[PDB]
């Protein structure tokens, strides 16, 4: 038996910013402005399975 | 090496009469028992 298991970390951290100043895509945006505004169970499936 | 090995031999006159006989039984039995068990293992760790 042999296993081998290895990691190499390149970028040793990324931080992004707080919800407040993180500016979002515009896909992502244009899909939230369609959201249906009621809880349409529906169109939130979508949105969380994109 | 295992042997019974036997001769025997007889007359009797009074007439005569005889007998002989030879029986010879042997065993021989030879067993070899080779074996070899060799097992290792190497854990390695690095940072």
């Amino acid at each position: 038996q042999l296993l081998v298991v290895e990691n190499t970390v390149e970028v040793a951290q990324f931080i992004n910013n707080n919800p407040e100043f993180l500016q979002l895509a515009e896909p992502f945006w244009k899909e939230l402005s369609h959201l249906p505004s009621l809880y349409d169970y529906s169109a939130y499936r979508r949105l969380i399975d994109q | 090496e295992a042997k019974h090995c036997v001769r025997i031999e007889t007359k009797k006159r009074v007439a005569k009469k005889t007998k002989v006989e030879h029986r010879c039984t042997t065993n021989k039995l030879s067993e070899k028992h080779e074996g070899s068990f060799i097992q290792g293992a190497e854990k390695s760790i690095s940072l």
